[PDB]
C-alpha cells in the first residue's frame, strides 16, 4: 500500500488528540453550534449570487457560440462552375464508422466519374466528421445546422437530391467555415 | 348594523379568500424567480409578460389532465379525499387580523383553532401516501407523519412562550402586545426554533428526505397518486404562506408598523399656526406645506378607514413577504438530512431546549412582577 | 461472454445480456447482429422476439 | 433585467416596442441594426451587454421558428 | 445461496451416479415451480403444457454420455431456474421459449419438400 | 366554432405553458438534456420542469441507447402515461440504433417500442437542437384541434 | 505561426484554498449581538407589561 | 493568503460606488463573478 | 473503433480516447510529438475537471444540494466551448488519435483557457462555501461507504475509492504518460476512507488539475501535433492535394487504414473515475483482434454490496454518488 523501500517521512499519523487537547475555545466552539455559523455564511454567498448577472441565453433569439469546425448536418457541394464536386471515389463510405453512407455510381452520360445514389442515415450516424476528413474534393461537408429536428424518421433518410439541396442552401457558410479551418486540416 | 349581516359575511370571505388564493399562486411563481437568482438563472419569463401567467397554466393544465388513480375499493377515498385537504389548508386562513379585530373569525381562543387546524394535516401526508403500491414508499408516508407530529411538539410548546407573554390565545391581542417589542427581540431562541420547526412541519427541504425517498424505490411496476391533483400543491403552498403569517404575528410586529409619526412629534418642536411648520432641528427651515392644498387632505388621507388598513395589510404582508424568502433560501442553501437525523435534533435538541425555557420564562415574568393580566384589555 | 465455466464460483451467472439471451457474443463464431431481434407486438400487448 | 438597463431601453426604445419585445423575446434589449435576412429577420449588435448577449435577432414572422 | 436467492455455488461432477442425481433434482424442481411460473408470468398454458415443455427441454439432452457437457447443460439450467424464480426475466423472455407465440406459429419449417416449394423454402 | 376554438386555444395554451417530461437518460444525450436545466438553457424560463414519475408527465424522451433489457421497462413506463402522451426520441442511438445498431443487444430504434412524435438528430444533438425539438413539439400541440374535431365528428 | 504561449509566460492563477475567515461569521461577535438584542427586548418587555397592567387597573 | 487580487481576473468589474459597496458587503473582495469580458 | 471510446465514460471523453491512443501508439513503436503530448495532458485535465464537476456535483445533488450543481455547470458550460473549438463536438470530440491530434488548436485558444484559469479556482472556494464544513454535509458522508486500505485493493479498486482510504497511488506519478512528468503536482491521499474523505480528495483535485493546466500553457513548444509519418496519420490536406504519396497515404488510410504490429498490451491511465485500461490484442492487420476495455467504476459498483452492507437505503445513494458512476462505462 506504499512503496518499497523506505517508509514516507512522516507517513504514519500522530496520535489522536483528546477531546481536552483540542485546540478550540468553548466560546468559540459552542457559539458555532448554537447560532450555526458555517451555514450561515453559505447562505450569504447566495445572496452574493443573487446581486449577480444571470448566465442565460434567450434562446431562439440569441444563440450560443459554435466553432467554424461545428459538425451539423451534411451537405454536398459544388464548384463555382455548378458541377458537382463528388465523383464516387467512396472514401466516406469506407471510413463510416456507423455505415451511414451507400454510394451507387456509373458513367454519366459525358463520361464523367459521378453518383447514382448519395444516401446518409441520419439516424445512423455519429457526426464524427470522418465523411469530410477523408474527402479529395470537400464534397461532403457538415454545416454548422443542428436545427432540423422532424417528424417522421423517413425525413432523417437524406438522399442525394437532398444532400445536393442542403449545399446550394448552406454554400456561403459552407465556405466560410472551410475558409476558416483549411489551414489546420 | 347599517346592512345586513351576510352581505357583510360574504364581503370579508371573498376579501381574504381572492386575494390569499391569487398570493398562493404567485409564492409559486416567485420560488421559481428566486431560486433561479440565486441558481444564476431565471425563472420563469416566457408565459405571460414576466412569467406573470406561469402559475395559471400549470395549474389549469393539471386540471385537464387524466387521473387513472384506482378508483376500485375506494371511490369516495380518491375522490372526497383530498378535496378536504383542501379545506383544511384554507380554514386556518380564518383567524388571521388584517388590523385590530380585522378578521373574519375574532377568536379569543384563536391559537388553539391553529393548533387544531395543523393536527388535521398529519391526515393529508398520511392518507396520499396510503394510495401508492411499493412496500418502502408507504414506510416513507408514515416517516413523513412522524416528522410532522414531532415538529408539531416544537411549535406547540414554543407558541407555549408567548402566550405566557401575551396572557391571551387572541392573535389580535398578541399583536396588540407588541406595540411595546417584537417578540423576536426577548425571545430570540424561541423565533429560531419556531421558524425551523415551521419548515420541518411543512415536509419542505432539507427536511424532506422521507418524502423525497419514494421517487427512488418506485420501480419497474408501480407510480404515484399526487399526479394531476393541484389539490396537494395548493395545500402546500396555502401552508407555506400560512406558516409564515403566523410567524409574523407571534415574533415579528403582527401588522404593526413601527410608527415614524412618533419621531417626528419628538423632533420638531416649533409649531406655527400660519402653517409654516418651522421644525427645531439642524437641518430645518420653513417648510412652505401648502394648507389649502396639501396639510388639509394629506390629514384626512391619514385618518381614513381605507388608507390606515391598507398600510396595516402592506406591514404583514411585507413582513410574510419576507419570510417567505426565507424559506426559499433554506431550500437552496443547504442538503437534505436524513429522517433519523432530523428526528435526533427534535428530540434530543430542539425539545430539551424548548423545555428549559418553559421553566425559565415564568421564572422571570414572576421575578420582574411582569405576569399580564388575562382579562379582555388590548 | 464466452462460455467459460468457473468452477467454485459463488453466484455465476449473467452480468451483460438480456435474461433469456442464447449464446455468448464474443465467440468468433457468433455473428455481429446477433440472430434475433425485439419488437412491440400489438396484438400481443407485449414486446415478442 | 435590472432597472437601471431597462429604464435607459424604455428612454431609447419607446413604450409601443417595449411592449413587443414583452410579448417576444421576452427582455428590454436596445441595439444597432445590422442588417435583414431575405425571410425579413433584423439583427442587432451591442457589445455593451452580457457575453452571448451581443448579437440578437427580431423574427418577421409572428410563428418564429430558428 | 449467499449472495442470491436460488444461488449454486459451481460444482464439477464427480462421477456419473453423482451427475444424474442432479439432473434429476433439477427437473423436479422445475416441475415443481411450474404452478409459480404459470401464476407469475400470467402465462395463459395449463400447468400440464408448462411441465410437458419443461420435460422435453431435457429430453434433448438425454443422450449425452459426456460428463464434462452434462455440467455446462447443469449450469445452464441453475442460472435458468434462478433468474425465472427471481422476478428477474420478463413474461417476454418466459413466453418466448414456448415456440408458439411467433405469429407463424410452432408450424415454421416447411413439413416436406412439395410444401416447402411451393411457399419458397418456407 | 368560435367558442370550441377558443376551448382550444386555452387548453393548448396551458400544454404548452406547463410543459413536464418524464426521462430515460439511458446514457450520454442525458448529459446535454442535463445541461438544459443549467444557467445558459434554462427550462425553467419557459416552463419545463422535468418529473421522476411518469403519472405527473407530459413527454417522455427517449434520450439515449435503447437495449433490448431496457426496452420491457420503456414500454412499462409509457404504458404508464395518463393522456395526452408526447414521445420524443432525441438522439441517432433512440432514432435508429446509430453507432450501435448492427449489435445483438439494441433495439435499433425506439419506435419499434413506442410511438413518438419529434425525432432531434445528432449524437449528442446540442442542447439548442433538443430546445428546438421541444418547441416543434409545442407547435404540434398548438395545431392540435381537440374541441374542434370533436365538432366535425 | 502557431498557438504559443506569450514571450515571457502567463503570469500565475489562484489555485490554492481561499475561504478567508470574516467577523460577520464567528461566533463571539455573534455570541454578543443576540445577548445585548435579548436584554434590550427583555428591557422593553418589561416596561410594557407593567404599563399594561395600570391600564388594566383603569379599565377596571 | 492564497487570493490574488481582483484586479487580475479577467471578469467584468463593478465600478464606482457599487465597487465600494461591493467590497463592503462582501466575503471575499477578490473574488470574481465568472462574467468574461466582451473585448 | 476510436470514437467507442467517448461513448465508454462519456463525461470524461477525451481521457477515454487517451488509453486507447496510447495502446496502440505503443504497439505502433511510435514516440509522438512533444506538442501533442502537451496538448494531450492539458485537455486530460480540463476533461478531469469537467468529469469532476458532473460527479461531484451530481453527488450533491442527489444529498439534497441544488445549488451547487448550477454554478459549476456554467464553469461546465464554459470548458465546453474549448472542446468544441478543437473539434467541432461539445460530447464527442474524437481529437485524440494514435499519433497525437486530430487538428492543431486555434490560435486564440490558450488565451482562451488562461482567461478562464484566473477565476476558475474562486468558483471551487464558493462551491467549498457550501458543502465542506456544512454540518448537514458532514453529517450525511463521515463514515459513510467505509473501506480500508487492504479491502480497497483486494476488491479492485481504484482511484480515489483506492486513494481515500490512505493508500497514496496516482497512475500518473507510478507509470507517467504523456507530459505528466513534466508537470508539478500532488496527489490527495485521504484517512478515514469513507465518503467525506472521498468529497475532500476530489476537491483538492480541481485545484491540482488547474495547477497542471497553468504549468501546460507555459510549456506548449511548437511542433507537429501529429506524428510526423503518413503511413500512420492522416497527411494534411494541402499535402493530399498536391504531393503523389501524400494522397497514396491519404486514401489508404481511409480505407484499410494502418497496420499495427503483432502482440497485445495492457495499457492504463489515470482516468477521472479511477484506472481505465484496455488489453488490444493485435493480428498484426489493420483491425484489432480484439479490444477489452478496463472500466474503472464497474469494479466499484462491483464492491457495493461488500460496502454498503448494514447501511440504511439514505446511505446507500450517498455511496452510490461517491463512485464515479456512469453507466455506459460499466456495460461495454
Ligand atoms: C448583505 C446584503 C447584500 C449581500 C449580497 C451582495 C450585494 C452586492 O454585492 O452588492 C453590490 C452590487 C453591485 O452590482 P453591480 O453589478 O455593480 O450593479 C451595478 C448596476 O448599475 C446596478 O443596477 P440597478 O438598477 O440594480 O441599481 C440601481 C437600483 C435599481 O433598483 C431600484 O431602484 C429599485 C429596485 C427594487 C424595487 C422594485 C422592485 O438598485 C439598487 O440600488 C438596489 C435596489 C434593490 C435593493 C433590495 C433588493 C431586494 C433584497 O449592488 C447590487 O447589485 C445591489 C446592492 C446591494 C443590495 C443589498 C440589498
Ligand atoms: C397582474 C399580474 C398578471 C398580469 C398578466 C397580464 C397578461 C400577460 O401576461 O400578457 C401576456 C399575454 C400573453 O402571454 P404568453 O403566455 O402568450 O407569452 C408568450 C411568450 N413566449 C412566446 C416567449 C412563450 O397576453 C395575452 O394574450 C393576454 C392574456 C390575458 C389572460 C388573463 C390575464
Ligand atoms: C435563516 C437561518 C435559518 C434557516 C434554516 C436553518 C435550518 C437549520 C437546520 C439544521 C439542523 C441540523 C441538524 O440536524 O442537527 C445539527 C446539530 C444537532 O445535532 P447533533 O447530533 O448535536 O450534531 C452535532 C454536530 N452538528 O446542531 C444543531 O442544529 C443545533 C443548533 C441549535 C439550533 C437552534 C437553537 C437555538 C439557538
Ligand atoms: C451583513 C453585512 C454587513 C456586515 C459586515 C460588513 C463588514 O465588512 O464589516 C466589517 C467586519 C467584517 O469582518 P472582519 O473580518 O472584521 O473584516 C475585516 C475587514 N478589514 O464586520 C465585523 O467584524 C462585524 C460583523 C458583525 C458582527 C455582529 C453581528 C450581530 C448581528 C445581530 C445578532 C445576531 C445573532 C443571532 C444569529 C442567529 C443565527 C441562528
Ligand atoms: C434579566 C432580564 C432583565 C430585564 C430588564 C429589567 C429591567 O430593566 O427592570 C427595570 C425595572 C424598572 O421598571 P421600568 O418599567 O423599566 O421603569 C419604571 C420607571 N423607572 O427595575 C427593576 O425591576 C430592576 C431590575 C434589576 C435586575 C436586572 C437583572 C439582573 C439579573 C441579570
Ligand atoms: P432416465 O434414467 O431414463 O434419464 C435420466 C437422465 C436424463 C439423467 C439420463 O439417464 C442421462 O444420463 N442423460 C444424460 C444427462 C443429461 O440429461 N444431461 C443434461 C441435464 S441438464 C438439462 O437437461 C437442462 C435442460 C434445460 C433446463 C431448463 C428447462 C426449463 C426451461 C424453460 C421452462 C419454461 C419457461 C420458463
Ligand atoms: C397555482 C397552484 C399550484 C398548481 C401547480 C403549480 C405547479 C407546481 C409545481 C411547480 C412549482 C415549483 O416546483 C419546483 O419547481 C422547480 C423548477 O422551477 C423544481 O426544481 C427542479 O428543477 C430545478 C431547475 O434548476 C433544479 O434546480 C432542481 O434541482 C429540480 O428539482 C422543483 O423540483 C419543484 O418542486
Ligand atoms: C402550529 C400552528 C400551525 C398553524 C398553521 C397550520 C397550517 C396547516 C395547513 C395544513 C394543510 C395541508 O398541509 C400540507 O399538505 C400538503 C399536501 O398534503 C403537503 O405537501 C405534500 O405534497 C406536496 C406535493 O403536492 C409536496 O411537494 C410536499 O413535499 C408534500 O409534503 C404539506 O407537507 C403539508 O404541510
Ligand atoms: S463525397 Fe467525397 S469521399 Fe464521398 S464519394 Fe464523393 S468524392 Fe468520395
Ligand atoms: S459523420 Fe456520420 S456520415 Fe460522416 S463518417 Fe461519421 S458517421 Fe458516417
Ligand atoms: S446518440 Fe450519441 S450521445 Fe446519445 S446516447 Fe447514443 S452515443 Fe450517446
Amino acid at each position: 500500500a506504499t512503496p518499497a523501500g523506505p517508509p514516507p517521512k512522516n507517513f504514519r499519523l500522530p496520535p489522536p488528540k483528546n477531546w481536552d487537547e483540542e485546540s478550540e475555545s468553548t466560546i468559540d466552539k459552542v457559539g458555532k453550534y448554537f447560532l450555526m455559523t458555517e451555514m450561515l455564511r453559505g447562505m450569504y454567498v447566495l445572496l452574493e449570487q443573487f446581486f449577480r448577472p444571470p448566465y442565460t441565453i434567450y434562446y431562439p433569439f440569441e444563440k450560443g457560440p459554435i466553432s467554424p469546425r461545428f459538425r451539423g448536418e451534411h451537405a454536398l457541394r459544388r464548384y463555382p462552375s455548378g458541377e458537382e464536386r463528388c465523383i464516387a471515389c467512396k472514401l466516406c463510405e469506407a471510413v463510416c464508422p456507423a455505415q451511414a453512407i451507400t454510394i451507387e455510381a456509373e458513367e454519366r452520360a459525358d463520361g464523367s466519374r459521378r453518383t447514382t445514389r448519395y444516401d446518409i442515415d441520419m439516424t445512423k450516424c455519429i457526426y464524427c466528421g470522418f465523411c469530410q476528413e477523408s474527402c479529395p474534393v470537400d464534397a461532403i461537408v457538415e454545416s454548422p445546422n443542428a436545427e432540423y429536428a422532424t417528424e417522421t424518421r423517413e425525413e432523417l433518410l437524406y438522399n442525394k437530391e437532398k444532400l445536393l439541396a442542403n449545399g446550394d442552401k448552406w454554400e456561403p457558410e459552407l465556405a466560410a467555415a472551410i475558409r476558416a479551418d483549411a489551414p489546420y486540416r | 348594523m347599517s346592512y345586513s349581516q351576510t352581505i357583510n359575511s360574504l364581503v370579508e370571505v371573498v376579501l381574504v379568500l381572492v386575494p390569499s388564493l391569487v398570493g398562493i399562486a404567485y409564492v409559486t411563481v416567485g420560488e421559481r424567480k428566486t431560486m433561479g437568482s440565486m441558481q444564476r438563472r431565471l425563472g420563469p419569463n416566457a408565459v405571460g409578460i414576466y412569467g406573470l401567467l406561469q402559475a395559471f397554466a400549470d395549474a389549469l393544465k393539471l386540471l385537464l389532465k387524466e387521473y387513472v388513480g384506482p378508483t376500485q375499493a375506494n371511490l369516495v377515498l380518491f375522490f372526497l379525499g383530498p378535496v378536504i385537504t383542501l379545506i383544511f389548508s384554507l380554514l386556518g386562513y380564518a383567524v388571521i387580523p388584517y388590523g385590530p379585530g380585522l378578521a373574519v373569525n375574532d377568536l379569543s381562543t384563536g391559537i388553539l383553532y391553529m393548533l387544531a387546524v395543523s393536527s388535521l394535516a398529519t391526515y393529508g401526508i398520511l392518507l396520499a401516501g396510503w394510495s401508492a403500491n411499493s412496500k418502502y414508499a408507504f414506510l416513507g408516508s408514515l416517516r413523513s407523519t412522524a416528522q410532522l407530529i414531532s415538529y408539531e411538539l416544537v411549535l406547540s410548546s414554543s407558541i407555549l412562550l408567548v402566550i405566557m407573554l401575551s396572557g391571551s390565545l387572541s392573535l389580535t391581542v398578541i399583536v396588540e402586545s407588541q406595540r411595546a417589542i417584537w417578540y423576536i427581540l426577548p425571545l430570540l431562541p424561541v423565533f429560531i426554533i419556531f421558524f425551523i420547526g415551521s419548515v420541518a412541519e411543512t415536509n419542505r427541504a432539507p427536511f424532506d428526505l422521507a418524502e423525497a425517498e419514494s421517487e427512488l424505490v418506485s420501480g419497474f411496476m408501480t407510480e404515484h397518486a399526487a399526479v394531476i391533483f393541484v389539490f396537494f400543491f395548493l395545500a402546500e403552498y396555502g401552508s407555506i404562506v400560512l406558516m409564515c403569517i403566523l410567524t409574523s404575528i407571534l415574533f415579528l410586529g403582527g401588522y404593526l408598523l413601527i410608527s415614524l409619526l412618533d419621531i417626528i412629534y419628538n423632533n420638531l418642536l416649533s409649531w406655527i399656526v400660519i402653517g409654516k411648520y418651522i421644525i427645531f432641528i439642524f437641518p430645518f427651515w420653513g417648510p412652505v406645506f401648502i394648507d389649502l392644498g396639501l396639510y388639509e387632505i394629506i390629514s384626512y388621507l391619514y385618518n381614513a378607514p381605507t388608507v390606515e388598513g391598507s398600510f396595516y395589510g402592506l406591514s404583514l404582508g411585507v413582513k410574510t413577504s419576507i419570510l417567505i424568502f426565507v424559506f426559499i433560501w433554506t431550500r437552496a442553501s443547504f442538503p437534505r438530512i436524513r429522517f433519523d437525523q432530523l428526528m435526533s435534533f427534535c428530540w434530543t435538541v430542539l425539545l430539551p431546549i424548548l423545555f428549559a425555557l418553559i421553566v425559565l420564562v415564568p421564572c422571570i415574568l414572576y421575578s420582574f412582577n411582569i405576569f399580564p393580566v388575562n382579562i379582555s384589555l388590548l | 461472454m464466452f462460455g467459460v465455466l468457473f468452477v467454485g464460483h459463488p453466484d455465476l451467472r449473467r452480468i451483460m445480456t438480456d435474461y433469456g439471451f442464447e449464446g455468448h457474443p464474443l465467440r468468433k463464431d457468433f455473428p455481429l447482429t446477433g440472430y434475433t431481434e425485439i419488437r412491440y407486438d400489438e396484438e400481443k400487448k407485449r414486446i415478442v422476439v | 433585467s435590472y432597472p437601471t438597463r431597462t429604464l435607459a431601453n424604455l428612454r431609447k426604445i419607446g413604450l409601443k416596442e417595449y411592449f413587443r419585445q414583452l410579448l417576444y423575446i421576452g427582455d428590454t434589449k436596445y441595439g444597432e441594426l445590422v442588417g435583414v435576412d431575405k425571410f425579413g429577420n433584423k439583427f442587432y449588435e451591442n457589445k455593451e451587454e452580457l457575453p452571448l448577449r451581443t448579437r440578437w435577432v427580431d423574427y418577421a414572422k409572428h410563428d418564429y421558428d430558428a | 445461496v449467499q449472495p442470491t436467492k436460488f444461488a449454486v455455488t459451481v460444482r464439477q461432477s464427480r462421477n456419473w451416479a453423482d451427475a444424474k442425481q442432479r439432473v434429476i433434482a433439477a427437473y423436479r424442481a422445475w416441475i415443481r415451480a411450474a404452478p409459480e411460473i404459470q401464476t407469475m408470468y400470467s402465462i395463459p398454458f395449463p400447468v400440464s403444457h408448462i411441465r410437458t415443455r419443461i420435460r422435453q427441454e431435457f429430453e434433448r439432452h438425454r443422450y449425452v454420455n459426456k460428463l464434462n457437457v452434462v455440467d455446462v447443460l447443469l449450469q445452464q439450467s441453475n442460472a435458468d431456474f434462478q433468474e425465472t424464480m427471481n422476478f428477474w426475466r420478463q413474461q417476454s423472455h418466459v413466453m418466448a421459449f414456448f415456440k408458439e407465440e411467433h405469429f407463424r406459429g410452432e408450424k415454421r419449417l416447411p413439413s416436406n419438400f412439395i410444401t416447402g416449394f411451393l411457399e419458397g423454402r418456407n | 366554432q368560435y367558442a370550441l376554438t377558443t376551448l382550444d386555444i386555452i387548453t393548448n395554451w396551458a400544454r404548452q405553458g406547463s410543459f413536464w417530461p418524464m426521462t430515460f437518460g439511458l446514457a450520454c444525450c442525458a448529459v446535454e438534456m442535463m445541461h438544459l436545466s443549467t444557467p445558459r438553457y434554462d427550462q425553467d424560463r419557459l416552463g419545463i420542469i422535468f418529473r421522476a414519475s411518469p403519472r405527473q408527465s407530459d413527454v417522455m424522451i427517449v434520450a439515449g441507447t435503447l437495449t433490448n433489457k431496457m426496452a420491457p421497462a420503456l414500454r412499462q413506463v409509457y404504458d404508464q402515461m395518463p393522456d395526452p402522451r408526447w414521445v420524443i426520441s432525441m438522439g441517432s442511438c433512440a432514432n435508429g440504433g446509430g453507432y450501435y445498431h448492427y449489435s445483438y443487444s439494441v433495439v435499433r430504434g425506439c419506435d419499434r417500442i413506442v410511438p413518438v412524435d419529434v425525432y432531434v438528430p445528432g449524437c449528442p444533438p446540442t442542447s439548442e437542437a433538443l430546445m428546438y425539438g421541444i418547441f416543434q413539439l409545442q407547435r404540434k400541440m398548438r395545431n392540435t384541434k381537440i374541441t374542434r374535431m370533436w365538432y366535425r365528428k | 505561426p502557431q498557438d504559443m504561449p506569450p514571450p515571457g509566460g502567463y503570469e500565475a492563477v489562484q489555485y490554492k484554498r481561499n475561504l478567508p475567515s470574516r467577523g460577520l461569521f464567528r461566533p463571539r461577535p455573534l455570541l454578543a449581538g443576540a445577548a445585548v438584542l435579548m436584554l434590550y427586548g427583555w428591557y422593553k418587555l418589561v416596561k410594557g407589561i407593567r404599563e399594561q397592567n395600570e391600564l388594566a387597573r383603569e379599565k377596571m | 493568503s492564497n487570493a490574488v487580487s481582483i484586479t487580475k481576473k479577467y471578469t467584468v468589474q463593478s465600478t464606482g460606488i457599487w465597487e465600494r459597496i461591493r467590497r463592503a458587503l462582501v466575503i471575499d473582495p477578490n473574488r470574481s463573478n465568472g462574467v468574461p469580458l466582451n473585448p | 473503433a476510436l470514437p467507442y471510446f467517448d461513448r465508454l465514460d462519456y463525461v470524461s471523453m477525451m481521457t477515454n480516447e487517451q488509453v486507447f491512443s496510447l495502446a496502440v501508439e505503443k504497439l505502433l513503436n511510435i514516440e509522438i510529438p512533444p506538442r501533442a503530448k502537451f496538448i494531450r495532458t492539458m485537455f486530460g485535465e480540463i476533461t478531469r475537471i469537467l468529469n469532476h464537476l458532473m460527479s461531484v456535483l451530481s453527488h450533491a445533488m442527489d444529498v439534497g444540494a441544488l445549488t451547487p450543481f448550477l454554478w459549476g455547470f456554467e464553469e461546465r458550460e464554459k470548458l465546453m466551448e474549448f472542446y468544441e473549438r478543437v473539434s467541432g463536438a461539445r460530447l464527442h470530440a474524437a481529437y485524440v488519435r494514435p499519433g497525437g491530434v486530430h487538428q492543431d488548436i486555434p490560435v486564440g485558444l490558450l488565451d482562451d483557457i488562461y482567461q478562464w484559469a484566473t477565476q476558475f479556482g474562486d468558483r471551487i472556494d464558493e462551491t467549498e462555501e457550501m458543502l465542506t464544513d456544512n454540518r448537514i454535509w458532514i453529517n450525511r458522508l463521515k463514515g459513510v461507504g467505509v473501506v480500508s486500505a487492504a479491502d480497497a485493493l483486494n476488491l479492485s479498486f481504484t482511484g480515489v475509492m483506492l486513494r481515500g482510504s490512505g493508500v497514496p497511488w496516482d497512475v500518473r506519478k507510478s507509470s507517467p504518460y504523456d507530459a505528466y512528468d513534466q508537470v508539478e503536482f500532488d496527489v490527495p491521499v485521504g484517512i478515514n476512507g469513507d465518503c467525506y474523505d472521498r468529497y475532500l480528495c476530489r476537491m483538492e483535485e480541481f485545484r491540482q488539475s488547474l495547477r497542471i493546466i497553468h504549468q501546460c500553457l507555459n510549456k506548449m513548444p511548437a511542433g507537429p501535433v501529429r506524428y510526423e509519418d503518413y503511413k500512420i496519420t492522416p497527411p494534411p490536406r494541402a499535402a493530399m492535394k498536391e504531393n503523389m504519396e501524400a494522397l497514396i497515404h491519404h486514401f489508404l488510410l481511409f480505407t484499410k487504414g494502418y497496420a499495427v504490429p503483432p502482440g497485445d498490451t495492457y495499457t492504463a491511465i489515470e482516468a477521472p473515475k479511477g484506472e481505465m485500461g484496455v488489453y488490444v490484442v493485435s493480428d498484426g492487420s489493420e483491425r484489432p483482434y480484439r479490444v477489452h476495455i478496463r472500466a474503472p467504476g464497474f469494479a466499484h459498483l462491483s464492491g457495493f454490496d461488500h460496502i454498503t452492507r448494514g447501511h440504511l437505503l439514505a446511505d446507500a445513494v450517498a455511496v452510490i454518488g461517491t463512485m464515479d458512476l456512469v453507466f455506459g462505462e460499466v456495460d461495454r
